[PDB]
C-alpha cells in the first residue's frame, strides 16, 4: 500500500545532497521575519501592503 | 557643609547650597526659612520653567535671603512661590538646554552584516562605541549608543536591511544635551518636516509646550 517509509540516515544524506539545487540552504526563521504568515495577516487586516508582499 | 536638599526628591541630580554670609544674614533668622526655600526649589525642579520637564545636574546657589522678622509675613503660601519662582528666574539666565535620554543598543550579527549595521545605525544620529567578535562564535556584538526619540523602528529597520541576521536589544543608559538652544526664536521650523541637529531642540522645546497644553513660548525675565 507504500503508506509508509522508514529510512537510513546515510539515505537521507544522499537524498539531501542530490535536492540542494531546489533547497533554500537556510538554517532560520529568521530570514522570514516581518515577511511570513503572521505578518501577510495583519497587513492584509490592516489595509497596508509590505513592500515586495501581497496587496 | 552648606548643602540644604538634594534635587526634587532625596536623591534629585540637582544641589541646593546657601552662600549667605553669617555677617551679611543672621544664620538663626535664615534657618526660619531654609526649610521653606528647600520645598520651593524642590517644587521649582520637579517642573521646570522650560516644557514643564525635570531639572538636572544644576547647582543652586543662594546669595543673599533677606528675612521679614515678623513671622506673620513668612511661611506658608507666601515663601514658597516666591521662591519656586526665583529658582525659575535663576535657571533662566544661565543658557538652558534640553536633555534627550540616550539608549545603549547590543547588536548580534555576523562578519558580514556589520557594515550594514553601521549603516543603519549612521542614519538615526547613532554613535557607534565598540564591535567586537564573540570569542568562539561566528557572530559579532556591536555596542552602540543611539538617542532614545531618534529609535523608533531601529530594531525593524535593523532586521529588514540585514535580512533577519542582525538583531538588537536596547535599554536607556544616561542623558545628554539636544544640540540646539531652547530658547532661540530666530528659528522657523515647518509642521511636518524633520529639522536639523542645529536647531532641534526649539523643535522639541515648543512642540512639547503645545503638547503640554502650555502658551507657545516662555517670558524670560527676573
Amino acid at each position: 500500500t507504500y503508506q509508509r517509509w522508514q529510512f537510513t540516515l546515510p539515505m537521507m544524506s544522499t537524498l539531501y545532497r542530490l535536492a540542494n539545487q531546489l533547497l533554500t540552504d537556510l538554517v532560520d526563521d529568521n530570514y522570514f521575519y516581518l515577511f511570513d504568515l503572521k505578518a501577510f495577516f495583519t497587513s492584509k487586516a490592516l489595509n497596508m501592503a509590505i513592500p515586495g508582499g501581497p496587496k | 557643609r552648606s548643602i540644604w536638599a538634594f534635587g526634587p526628591d532625596a536623591t534629585g541630580p540637582n544641589i541646593l547650597v546657601d552662600d549667605t554670609l553669617p555677617s551679611e544674614v543672621d544664620k538663626a533668622l535664615l534657618g526660619s526659612v531654609k526649610d521653606s526655600i528647600v520645598q520651593g526649589f524642590q517644587w521649582g525642579t520637579r517642573e521646570g520653567p522650560l516644557c514643564d520637564e525635570l531639572i538636572r545636574n544644576v547647582k543652586f546657589k543662594i546669595l543673599d535671603a533677606v528675612v521679614a522678622q515678623e513671622p506673620l509675613h513668612r511661611g506658608g503660601g507666601q515663601i514658597i512661590p516666591t521662591a519656586r519662582r526665583v529658582v525659575y528666574s535663576a535657571f533662566l539666565m544661565a543658557t538652558p538646554r534640553l536633555m534627550e535620554p540616550y539608549y545603549f543598543v547590543e547588536v548580534q550579527a555576523p562578519a558580514d552584516c556589520v557594515s550594514a549595521v553601521y549603516t543603519v545605525l549612521a542614519r538615526r544620529r547613532g554613535h557607534v562605541t565598540q564591535d567586537a567578535p564573540i570569542p568562539g562564535s561566528p557572530l559579532y556584538t556591536i555596542k552602540a549608543f543611539i538617542p532614545a526619540i531618534d529609535s523608533f523602528g531601529f530594531e525593524t529597520d535593523l532586521r529588514t536591511h540585514t535580512q533577519g541576521q542582525a538583531f538588537s536589544l536596547s535599554v536607556f543608559h544616561h542623558w545628554q544635551i539636544v544640540p540646539g538652544d531652547p530658547l532661540d526664536k530666530s528659528i522657523v521650523i515647518r509642521p511636518l518636516e524633520p529639522q536639523p541637529a542645529p536647531h532641534l531642540a526649539r523643535e522639541f522645546m515648543i512642540k512639547t509646550r503645545r503638547r503640554k497644553g502650555l502658551s507657545e513660548d516662555v517670558s524670560i525675565s527676573k
